[PDB]
């Protein structure tokens, strides 16, 4: 119909390329700390309690 | 000669990966003064590099070249 | 896209489709995390744990994580596939 889905500005794609040649020159040490931080949260996970009683999860008036 | 069809092999590649026109990608310039060129770019020019016209530069060495003739002269020293 | 080298596949990939996914993730986690102002804790609960799994799952896991492994694996990635880490040679 006329001129409205037209692409503005090229950064994002060049930013998202330059981030995956990260990845491929040292896939060995980005992963090991993503994997670190994976770790880090889930030693959390075993210490873990619910709550069944609903009185605590709604405003007092 | 090697030299031209190297440094034409080379622009292809610059001309994908930063959007850089072929015509005044020369051997006479450098890359991060007059290009405008990261580190993590040289990456992106490494790895294309490997893929599609096979020859090894290594890591630690992307840093030693700087401008483009040096770049084609050491693809052509191997 | 791996016929042209496997790991600039990755590169190009990552270029193509990270931004997408991302975009999507990165709306979806914010609309999900602004539920946190609710006075009803539950949703506000629900909504913040959709929001903060979505931002790792994004920004760590499928941004980093997931191309690191296709990367690490290299062609043993398609098994039983037979691919080529890289392409035959061109001349210049």
């Amino acid at each position: 119909f006329g001129k409205l889905l037209e692409p503005k500005r090229m950064a994002r794609v060049r930013g998202w390329r330059k981030v995956g040649a990260a990845i491929v020159r040292w896939p060995g040490p980005i992963l090991v700390g993503a994997v670190a931080l994976a770790l880090v949260g889930l030693l959390t996970l075993p210490g873990y309690r619910t709550n069944y009683n609903d009185r605590n999860y709604l405003p007092a008036d | 000669a090697t030299q031209e069809e190297i440094i034409a092999g080379l622009a292809e590649i610059i001309e994908e990966v930063t959007g850089i026109e072929p015509s005044e990608v020369t051997p006479e310039k450098s890359f991060v003064d007059d290009l405008d060129i990261d580190s993590l770019s040289m990456v992106e020019i490494a790895v294309q590099t490997e893929d599609k016209y096979g020859v090894k530069i290594p890591d630690e060495d992307l840093a030693g070249l700087r401008t483009v003739g040096d770049v084609v002269a050491y693809i052509q020293k191997l | 896209e791996i016929h042209a080298g496997i790991n600039t596949g990755i590169i190009r990939a990552m270029g193509g489709s990270g931004s997408v996914v991302t975009a999507a993730g990165l709306v979806f986690a914010f609309t999900m995390m602004s539920f946190a102002v609710s006075e009803l804790t539950v949703m506000a609960q629900v909504g913040t744990t959709i929001g903060m799994g979505l931002l790792f799952d994004t920004l760590i896991v499928r941004s980093f994580m997931t191309p690191s492994i296709a990367a690490l694996l290299g062609k043993w990635f398609w098994w039983p596939q037979v691919v080529r880490q890289r392409p035959i040679p061109q001349p210049w």
